[PDB]
RNA sequence: AGGAGUGGAGCCUGCGGCUUAAUUUGACUCAACACGGGAAACCUCACCCGGCCCGGACACGGACAGGAUUGACAGAUUGAUA
RNA sequence: AGCGUGUGCCUACCCUACGCCGGCAGGCGCGGGUAACCCGUUGAACCCCAUUCGUGAUGGGGAUCGGGGAUUGCAAUUAUUCCCCAUGAACGAGGAAUUCCCAGUAAGUGCGGGUCAUAAGCUUGCGUUGAUUAAGUCCCUGCCCUUUGUACACACCGCCCGU
């Protein structure tokens, strides 16, 4: 129905293309296993994101602070 | 600033030289039972470089000048 | 290392014409644009300036990235000498002084 | 000489490509007007470059 | 069942288009260096990859290299080859699944060393 | 007498340490703490890891013209031109 | 509107007007500007609305987690560059302790340089709205002066007594 390739967030990434965005996490589900896999396959990027630590370009110098364990 | 103890490695290294050659001789050998000249000069199609240049001594290469010319019996 | 001889005849005649030739220590340049077409690189700036500096025939002076020789007597004299060069062979003009 | 070790990594984006036209200075290095100077040795020939502290 | 999978693209499809066709065709990013160019002479890397891959045992992953380059991807006939991990000076044997190799880093392992770390305050005030 | 920041939420420079290859080179206040114009991708950090050198002028003094090779091509490099 | 920057020989390393390519970062051409000659009449912040938010945790909001982006220039890695697509931490004026504020001042925002190969929460200037508040005082914090005491003069971080 008239919505492009460009204004959604399933297209084509690692291991296969994703296609169709279905109610609810059908597809949440399907791009946090991914970042399973990230953590599963022992990654610098991947165990910084399982260790908490954000990677897109956060800097950390007050997060981690209140509440840590 | 000071040394950081590096003398144990590397005891004193030598630079780079690999031969001490005084004289050739065994790249000398003209004779032929007359004296006459013999040579292996051979050389690439250029300018710069010519039969004057001299040659590595192999059982199958030939060492010319800079292009790193191939040319292989197989 | 092997600092040539036909490069060191080149630098020698080009002090000797004027009293002065384009010396920089960076090595981010390979050569000068004067220094260029004749295989002159930052080393040999270096070699020359040090060898002048222990012989003494040309007094240095170092000013905003930049040396400057005081071309003397002495230099000339030993400049003839070791070029061996005909004896009418000096910076002599006049004009506009 | 020294070419075939040296030029590995070309230099002509960073701070290093910049340096101060006295000193070798690349700390506080002023590029407005082509200056290229630093604060310490502006400040040293600023009268002679032809700025008068008057504001 | 199904087939390997890479990116959306399969296994004998990687091997089938062109090196320059992999690299311009593939998913988002990590052509770019190579778009512009990476210079050629890239022969001696290669030779040193024939000589660590006849150095390496037989059925068997080619042995640990001593690689500081980020690497790339072409044909998975020989993509899989193990880069060890630049912890100081040293690389690591990880398996690392040709999915990995060609990505961010050589290090999959940690960079640092972490130091002893104490209760809040006394190491943390003066 | 009023207009705003915090022991009120995420981000920016400096200390008690980097047992990895690693800050040590300023301040117990105004008059240190978005300051060294300090927003180091590498280049500026030599700091930290085989970090090409003789490229440590000394003609020191001497054998010798070979006194010597700062080059690239291979088990002469598991780090394209180390 | 305001300050004002901009065609560079250490280097394509500028501001870019106009049409083409796409919702998009960006590429193409003709070039205008070495500048009161072009950007630029420098068309942002704002004031409007005879249609759509309504006291949430959210269209008052950000790692809106992860994937689509890329610069005629060494590779954007806890990636300081980046245009696209919901969720969420948190906050109901911020109990102590208090910066700084005399009229185009505080505050309200944007722009331009230094930053800069792209890079502003910093900083340095600039206009852009206009205030109930003050014509006072030593209460606090200081600093200065006068008188005064001193056994201090290395000058109270002084000197010095006794066990």
């Amino acid at each position: 129905y008239k919505i492009p390739d460009w204004f959604l967030n399933r297209q084509k990434d690692v291991k296969d293309g994703k296609y169709s965005q279905v109610l609810a996490n059908g597809l949440d589900n399907k791009l946090r296993e991914d970042l399973e896999r990230l953590k599963k396959i022992r990654a610098h990027r991947g165990l910084r994101h399982f260790w908490g630590l954000r990677v897109r370009g956060q800097h950390t110098k007050t997060t981690g602070r209140r509440g840590r364990t | 600033k000071k040394r950081k103890k590096k003398s144990y490695t590397t005891p004193k290294k030598n630079k780079h030289k690999r031969k001490k050659v005084k004289l050739a001789v065994l790249k000398y050998y003209k004779v032929d039972e007359n004296g006459k000249i013999s040579r292996l000069r051979r050389e690439c199609p250029s300018d710069e470089c010519g039969a004057g240049v001299f040659m590595a001594s192999h059982f199958d290469r030939h060492y010319c000048g800079k292009c790193c010319l191939t040319y292989c019996f197989n | 290392m092997l600092m040539p001889k036909k490069n060191r005849i080149a630098i020698y005649e080009l002090l000797f014409k004027e009293g002065v030739m384009v010396a920089k220590k960076d090595v981010h340049m390979p050569k000068h644009p004067e220094l260029a077409d004749k295989n002159v690189p930052n080393l040999h700036v270096m070699k020359a300036m040090q060898s002048l500096k222990s012989r003494g025939y040309v007094k240095e002076q170092f000013a905003w990235r930049h040396f400057y020789w005081y071309l003397t007597n002495e230099g000339i004299q030993y400049l003839r000498d070791y070029l061996h060069l005909p004896p009418e062979i000096v910076p002599a003009t006049l004009r506009r002084s | 000489g020294h070419q075939q070790l040296y030029w590995s990594h070309p230099r002509k984006f960073g701070q290093g490509s910049r340096s101060c036209r006295v000193c070798s200075n690349r700390h506080g290095l002023i590029r407005k007007y082509g200056l290229n100077m630093c604060r310490q040795c502006f400040r040293q020939y600023a009268k002679d470059i032809g700025f008068i502290k008057l504001d | 069942f199904r087939k390997f999978t890479y990116r959306g693209v399969d296994l004998d499809q990687l091997l089938d288009m062109s090196y320059e066709q992999l690299m311009q065709l593939y998913s988002a990013r990590q052509r770019r260096r190579l778009n512009r160019g990476l210079r050629r002479k890239q022969h001696s890397l290669l030779k040193r990859l024939r000589k660590a891959k006849k150095e390496a045992p037989p059925m068997e992953k080619p042995e640990v290299v001593k690689t500081h380059l980020r690497d790339m991807i072409i044909l998975p006939e020989m993509v899989g080859s193990m880069v060890g991990v630049y912890n100081g000076k040293t690389f690591n044997q990880v398996e690392i699944k040709p999915e990995m190799i060609g990505h961010y880093l050589g290090e999959f392992s940690i960079t640092y060393k972490p130091v002893k770390h104490g209760r809040p305050g006394i190491g943390a005030t003066h």
